[PDB]
């Protein structure tokens, strides 16, 4: 497909963002890492990516939550479709983290 | 039965029980439900002898997972460059592409090896290779801080 997907059969499974907001410079659970991390927009813990330990890879593979957004350029991976995807759902979500590491909006 | 315990032999750096679990029949290919073979998880890890037993007895070089990564994925990621030189001299393909766009050359470059790098040149990297996002190499390299690797990709690529 398209190199960002513009629709994904898993943003049904995107779960609403917690009260708490997001926190991009929040550290891997399992390891703390500071460098390269994802979040679950499932359940909104923090693991880092692939090339770091593949602890957010690890976490999909045992919750099964499809959908995770880059707290290093903001990008939403789904690990079933394996591909990068964007769409009005997903739009939401970006802002929080966006306003978090930025202080401004998305345009 | 045996290919879980085989693949944590790899990550643990367990020589022992690689030597184990494989002679015992353990699959050398086996699998995690994301595609993760014993020889990644050697690769990641910087077993240069787990890499070098798995290698020996059959492991697939240009094995994947669920994100595309190969063996020399990781390995040029991490900066371990005698893994690197082992999977390349053992057939593994230097401008693979993970499901993100990245090739070895791109992980090398974003992550400041600098060896790494030229050894990739020398058995074919594709300097001009682009991920998703149409970021080469070089682009990967000025972004992250790293100005030497950026330099030796923008000689390479003007050659002429
Ligand atoms: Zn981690
Ligand atoms: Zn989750
Ligand atoms: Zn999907």
């Amino acid at each position: 497909g398209p190199t960002p997907l513009p629709w994904c059969p898993h943003l049904v499974a995107v779960c609403p963002i917690p009260a708490a907001g997001l926190d991009v410079t929040q550290p891997c659970g399992d390891c703390g890492t500071i460098q390269e991390n994802w979040v679950c927009l499932s359940c909104y813990q923090v693991y880092c990516g692939r090339y770091i330990n593949g602890h957010m890879l690890q976490h999909h593979g045992n919750s099964g939550h499809p959908l995770v957004l880059s707290y290093i350029d903001l990008s939403a991976w789904c690990y079933y479709c394996q591909a990068y995807v964007h769409h009005q759902a997903l739009l939401d979500v970006k802002n929080i983290a966006h306003q978090n590491k930025f202080g401004e909006d998305m345009p | 039965d045996l290919g879980k315990k085989l693949l944590e032999a790899a990550r643990a750096g367990q020589d022992d029980e690689v030597r184990i679990l494989m002679a015992n029949g353990a699959d050398v290919n086996a699998n995690d439900r994301n595609g993760v073979t014993p020889l990644h998880l050697a690769a990641d890890k910087g077993h240069l002898e787990i890499v070098e037993v798995l290698l020996k007895t059959g492991a697939d070089v240009n094995a994947i997972d669920i994100m595309g990564a190969t063996p020399l994925h990781l390995a040029a990621a991490h900066g371990h460059l005698e893994i690197v030189e082992v999977l390349l001299k053992a057939g593994a393909d230097v401008n693979a592409m993970d499901h993100k766009g990245f090739t070895p050359l791109h992980l090398a470059a974003w992550r400041g090896h600098l060896e790494i790098v030229e050894v990739l040149l020398k058995h074919g990297a594709d300097v001009n290779a682009q991920d998703k996002f149409g970021k080469t190499p070089f682009d990967l390299a000025i972004d992250n801080g790293n100005e030497d690797i950026a330099e030796v990709l923008q000689k390479a690529a003007k050659l002429n």
